[PDB]
């Protein structure tokens, strides 16, 4: 009978919410409230990187913090020099409909998709020196939402099919799919031993997966509506969250549930990317409202303002060096912040 | 009509006849006669005594034509002497035989106003043109073809400041007096000829501005793909280059044939026609593209205050086509007198020079996409 | 977390009445619209009526208009639909609903299959 | 254009000024 | 050197930015189109017939594979069942021996004597309660639903809708492109499939589109009201705050089966929309040549369904084009122009501050 | 089914209830020490100077 499997189903939320009220003897707030704020932030626009034709849905960082490849729905991933503003490769896409691009660790691939379905794979190696597609990733059923390399021969997926999928490149299949969430998977945020990712999804919640085991560890509710970023915290054992209910909130690992909620009552509109600085003490937010907020993370105040842009900030990223923020955003433009 | 420099060439030329006249002409040899003088305005001949020496009037006057027969007096009394007149060193002379028998304060009336109009129109576009060029939000081709027709007002109006300074230069006591005595002159120089030739192109090239935003707007409201790079590149070749190629056609042919005044006289209206009837093709393909693009505006009002809508459309597309020229256009010059010249003259002087302040506010001041960019760089400067 | 909880639907006979309650928790109750949509055996998911965030703007589905009433507690945090005269149509399970994103003013996928911000639905049976 | 008509009228009727000026300086006794 | 880099820098990226230009030209000469509308809406044919002009419609044969299958394993199941169901006619008519004798035929032509064996088949009660032990045996998932459409596949203007390619697996690409041009000007369609229902993140890609077509069927009313679900979700695509500028083209698909039902007494529209009874026929209503006045007022109607949603929140600056239609009209490719012609005009009328 | 799919949610909340959670004071105190330790290292939180900023 289903009729007991719900109330069963209750009874185990009952103690999983009175084991995290027992864990919690003092909010974030009490432990860092007499540290020092940092001040007001003040980024200013270094860089503006023109010639995407139609609005950018994503950015990654290379891991050398200068080289970024960009996704815009013209058709286009480029690769840019963020020193020189120097266009290095513009690759035509097969579908124009990409919403999420990634950068390889190695500097040798990037990946992009969107409404096609399909991770595409493309070659920025190649021994005559154009780029070209080196494998299409096909299997989900639903639009790809995120991608982040593992390696060279591996990259995890989020799907509006609500799944994620770890793939191996060189075949082309999956070998791993990433179940439980009930709607479309927004985001996904590798862990920095890359054993773990955490997705948000359009079920307001969070989950914690295992890589190499295929299991979802733990579950982090808290948000009111659809979950369309997350990011760890730099050293693994936290993360935030980007939502539709305009608020942020930071979950921890080990004590299993929500540290802090970074919200304004003036603030209305929902979070579309979220990414910590290299000490993780700032929680930059991407917006609706074209601006981008920079959070206190252990304070929870709004520290500073990244505003210039004129339409949507789709995605948002910070260097592995930690020296610069870009910003990409409706309007076609991507800017680069100190 | 008639130039200083014809009535002091004359005159020189009278001056001549009379020097050598004098000495040519014979004595009377009798008693108490006068002696033949030329008095800087006649030449008199010796005179017997106690007669009324009678010359005829002048012919260097130049209100000659209209004296064919005249005679200017001066009193050779009987004693050997010419008449003084009553307290006075210089002889009687008689002068109301030889004399001639408003329109300079409907001129001024003229030139307060279009003077007011074009410092408040170049004050208006230098700030209008600062602003699209200040937010890189309002770069597009439409504001490019705007800051165009922008840089064309602005320079008609240095134009006609210049044209104006340059008419009281040519027209300075100083200047008389030059040509009086015949040393060169302001209006002997190709200096002087090309200030009103450029006035002539700033004038043209303003008007085919004014066609290049209604051809624009008209293959926006076409509906078919144009290149954006060749066409506009072509736009900025129609709007800067085909009134050189009829302009400088129009300067030589003063040049060769009618270089008196500085150019700033028509007097052969062929001549004229070379700057005009370039000019009003465009007043009137500007009408034609204007009625279509208001019948654009009629049809989409029909599917979705119908008449005021209507209405402010059409006023405010009216100093971007500069369509209020299609009202005098035809009453043609030559044809334009009494107080028809002033009210053809009035409305196209007046309205031309506001027209550079109405494009300023209509399409900068009170452009919504315009009154966005301040309003969120005011939203940015409430984060200092 | 958010949890919609439907309550108030048993055997009524034709022509009779039933007033539904949906206990909401875990979200701020008053940003959202809220709606009732349900499910006939052998249908699939229709919407019923829906309520702006004041409690101004209501609309109805056709036919249960002049018959359901549809309110909100703001303060309770609750969601009431009183269904009269109630026909062998009107026979299905009945959803409370939450619009996806607060302040909106358009309310997508409330019918949808796998939809996650509503309840486990009340039978109610005609 | 209305720019060349008033220019072209302003230089006829001041051009005509100067000359009676140049006659009655002659008339002064020049 | 560290120059001599930044010169092959620089030419590289000259060498792109020349590349672009020339992309840009393609990209805003080309207007983009999302094709929108309920699963049953008519919309797929809409495709098939603007594509002979100039994927979905090809996979037909999967469907038929389908409803075959399903009917074939029922009647053979029905021997297996322990109490074997009597058929309602004790006799198979043929229609039972048909089905076996069609068991592995490789390629079936799946004639109409083959449909009205099984239409037959399927309304006999006996194969009806065969189908509540159905669960008890192997069987297709989607054996009931084509089985109640077999009156719809047997046209052979049949092409399937996106709740048919969704009940079968045969859906593989998430968007389906059409190219096509009109007075040498191109159009970009993207229809959607294999895509979920959830559409509100998914719909925020078509933000900058040209115009959404919004395919209906006007003859959905009496899924309860099919009319309705259309109705709530072009009220949601209309108040959405990120396609609040894009314009929506609205084509009502069942003009001729809206019209055979109204005059039928196959309507009753007035039960699941009670404000018909008071619904009068509009002044400037311009019905089409020997059409019945029952039809234009049920016809008009279902536009000011849309229109009482489209003309809130308008307020000029996108716009609903309602146009009745059949699925194979030829005029429909030219609606869509004339609608893109105005959407663009009306564009460049607000950036003049004339409109 | 519906039964297949409850009962797996059953199974993924006992596999998630049977987990190690440590204080909330002690997790916000390990948040706390990382961005001390690390604040020197952020170009973010304290501005370098205008000349290894290569975004000059």
């Amino acid at each position: 009978e289903l009729d007991q499997l719900r109330q069963e189903a209750e009874q185990l939320k009952n103690q999983i919410r009175d084991a995290r009220k027992a864990c919690a003897d003092a909010t974030l707030s009490q432990i860092t409230n007499n540290i020092d704020p940092v001040g007001r932030i003040q980024m200013r626009t270094r860089r503006t990187l023109r010639g995407h034709l139609a609005k950018i849905y994503a950015m990654h960082w290379g891991t050398d913090s200068r080289l970024l490849v960009s996704a815009s729905q013209d058709g286009k991933l480029i690769i840019w020099d963020s020193y020189t503003t120097n266009k290095v490769h513009a690759i035509p896409l097969r579908s124009s409909w990409v919403m999420t691009c990634a950068y390889a660790p190695s500097g040798n691939y990037v990946a992009c998709g969107g409404l096609d379905n399909i991770c595409s794979i493309y070659n920025l190696k190649t021994r005559e020196g154009n780029v070209r597609v080196s494998r299409e990733l096909a299997g989900h059923t639903g639009y790809l939402s995120c991608c982040r390399f593992l390696d060279d021969n591996q990259i995890v997926t989020s799907s509006g099919d609500t799944t994620c999928a770890l793939w191996d490149i060189e075949t082309g299949q999956q070998t791993t799919t990433f179940t439980g969430h009930t709607g479309d998977v927004m985001s996904l945020s590798l862990a920095p031993d890359t054993r773990l990712f955490v997705s948000g999804a359009c079920d307001a919640s969070a989950k914690l997966w295992d890589v190499r085991e295929g299991m979802c560890r733990q579950t982090f509710t808290g948000h009111e509506s659809d979950i369309n970023a997350i990011c760890f915290f730099p050293n693994g054992n936290a993360f935030a969250t980007g939502s539709d209910d305009a608020t942020c909130r930071l979950f921890d690992l080990r004590a299993d549930q929500e540290l802090m909620t970074y919200s304004h009552d003036n603030i209305i509109c929902g979070i579309t990317s979220v990414s910590f600085s290299k000490s993780g003490r700032l929680l930059l937010a991407g917006y609706d409202d074209f601006n981008c907020n920079v959070w206190d993370a252990l304070k929870a105040d709004r520290a500073g303002v990244l505003a210039g842009h004129d339409n949507r900030v789709s995605c948002l990223g910070v260097t592995d060096d930690g020296m610069a923020v870009a910003t990409g955003s409706w309007d076609s433009f991507l800017k680069i912040w100190n | 009509t008639v130039s200083l420099w014809e009535t002091v060439q004359k005159w020189r030329e009278y001056r001549r006849q009379c020097q050598r006249s004098l000495t040519e002409d014979p004595p009377p040899a009798t008693d108490l006669f006068c002696n033949r003088t030329f008095d800087e305005y006649a030449c008199w001949p010796d005179g017997e005594p106690g007669s009324f020496v009678n010359v005829s009037c002048p012919w260097y006057l130049p209100w000659a034509s209209s004296v064919p027969q005249g005679h200017v007096y001066r009193f050779c009394t009987a004693e050997g002497l010419w008449l003084q007149k009553d307290n006075s060193s210089l002889p009687w002379r008689d002068l109301s035989e030889c004399e001639e028998s408003s329109p300079e304060e409907q001129l001024l009336f003229l030139y307060i106003i279009y003077t007011v109009g074009y410092a408040l129109s170049f004050s208006a576009l230098v700030i209008a043109s600062a602003i699209l060029l200040g937010f890189r939000h309002l770069h597009c081709t439409r504001n490019y073809i705007h800051l165009n027709l922008f840089a064309s007002f602005i320079l008609r109006a240095l134009s006609v400041f210049i044209k104006d300074a340059a008419l009281k230069w040519m027209y300075s006591t100083a200047a008389q007096q030059h040509q009086w005595d015949g040393l060169l002159s302001y209006q002997d120089s190709l200096s002087c000829r090309l200030v009103f030739l450029l006035m002539q192109y700033c004038v043209a090239a303003n008007y085919y501005w004014l066609l290049v935003e209604g051809v624009y707007l008209y293959t926006l409201l076409a509906f078919s793909v144009f290149s954006e790079q060749w066409i506009f590149r072509l736009y900025v070749s129609i709007g800067w280059g085909v009134p050189l190629l009829f302009v400088v056609p129009w300067g030589i042919v003063k040049y060769l044939y009618e270089d008196e005044g500085c150019w700033t006289r028509n007097s052969n209206m062929n001549y004229w026609l070379i700057i005009r009837l370039p000019i009003l093709f465009a007043i009137g393909v500007n009408f034609l593209i204007f009625v279509r693009v208001i019948c654009i505006v009629v049809s989409k009002l029909k599917a979705n205050d119908i008449k005021c809508r209507l209405a402010k459309s059409t006023l405010t597309l009216i100093p971007l086509l500069g369509t209020h020229e299609v009202i005098f256009a035809f009453v043609m010059d030559e044809h334009a007198r009494g107080t028809l010249r002033f009210i053809k003259l009035f409305t196209e002087l007046s309205f031309t020079s506001f027209q550079g302040l109405m494009v300023a506010i209509l399409y900068c001041f009170v452009n919504n996409e315009v009154q966005l960019e301040f309003r969120k760089s005011w939203e940015r400067w409430r984060l200092e | 977390q958010v949890q919609l909880q439907e309550s108030g639907g048993g055997l009524v006979q034709p022509g009779g009445s039933l007033r539904l309650s949906c206990a909401a928790s875990g979200f701020t109750f008053s940003n959202y619209k809220m709606n009732w949509v349900r499910q006939a055996p052998g249908k699939g998911l229709e919407w019923v009526s829906d309520i702006s965030q004041s409690g101004a703007s209501i609309s109805y589905t056709g036919s249960v208009k002049g018959r359901f009433t549809i309110s909100r507690d703001n303060a309770k945090n609750t969601l009431y639909l009183q269904m009269n005269s109630l026909k062998p149509e009107d026979t299905a399970v009945y959803y409370c609903a939450r619009c996806p994103a607060p302040f909106t003013r358009d309310c997508f996928d409330v019918t949808s299959t796998t939809y996650a911000y509503r309840g486990q639905g009340t039978q109610v049976t005609v | 254009h209305a720019e060349g008509t008033f220019t072209s009228d302003v230089s006829s009727y001041l051009e005509g000024q100067a000359a009676k000026e140049f006659i009655a300086w002659l008339v002064k006794g020049r | 050197d560290q120059r001599n880099e930044e010169k092959a820098q620089r030419e590289a990226n000259k060498k792109i930015e020349k590349q672009l230009q020339k992309d840009k030209q393609v990209y805003r000469a080309t207007h983009r189109l999302l094709l929108l509308g309920a699963g049953e809406s008519g919309k797929n044919t809409i495709v098939k017939q603007m594509r002979i002009l100039h994927e979905k419609a090809t996979k037909v044969q999967d469907i038929k594979n389908n409803l075959k299958e399903a009917i074939e394993t029922i009647v053979a199941a029905m021997s297996n069942l322990v109490p074997p169901v009597e058929l309602a006619n004790p006799e198979n008519q043929f229609r039972v021996d048909y089905i076996l004798s069609v068991m592995n035929v490789p390629d079936f032509d799946f004639p109409p004597e083959f449909y009205e064996h099984a239409k037959a088949l399927w309304e006999d009660e006996g194969v009806r309660a065969c189908y509540e032990r159905s669960n008890e045996y192997q069987l297709i998932d989607c054996a009931q639903y084509f089985l109640d459409k077999i009156d719809v596949i047997k046209q052979a203007d049949y092409v399937p809708s996106d709740q048919d390619l969704l009940r079968c697996r045969v859906l593989t690409s998430g968007i389906f492109e059409t190219k096509f041009q009109v007075d040498k000007v191109n159009f970009h369609m993207f229809d959607v499939g294999a895509q979920r229902d959830e559409r509100r993140k998914w719909i925020q890609c078509f933000n900058d589109v040209t115009a959404i077509i919004f395919v209906v069927a006007s003859s959905s009313y009496n899924q309860t009201n099919r009319l309705q679900a259309a109705l709530k979700l072009f009220d949601s695509i209309w108040n959405n705050k990120w396609l609040r500028d894009t314009s929506v083209i609205l084509f009502l698909n069942k003009q001729d089966l809206l019209a055979e039902k109204v005059l039928a007494g196959k309507s009753k529209i007035e039960d699941y929309f009670p404000e018909f009874a008071r619904y009068t026929t509009p002044e400037d209503a311009t019905p089409e040549p020997g059409e019945d006045p029952r039809v234009t007022r049920a016809k008009y109607f279902i536009r000011d369904e849309f229109l009482r949603i489209s003309t809130a929140s308008g307020d000029g600056r996108h716009y609903c084009y309602p146009h009745f239609t059949c699925a194979v009209d030829t005029e429909n490719i030219r609606r869509v122009f004339n609608d893109c012609r105005d959407i663009i005009q009306r564009m460049h009328l607000r950036q003049y501050e004339l409109l | 089914a519906s039964i297949a799919q409850a009962r797996k949610l059953v199974e993924q909340l006992k596999m998630e209830a049977n987990i190690d959670r440590i204080k909330v004071s002690k997790a916000a105190a390990d948040l706390m020490a990382y961005c001390e330790a690390h604040a020197k290292e952020d170009p973010l939180l304290t501005p370098v100077p205008a000349s290894e900023n290569p975004f000059r």
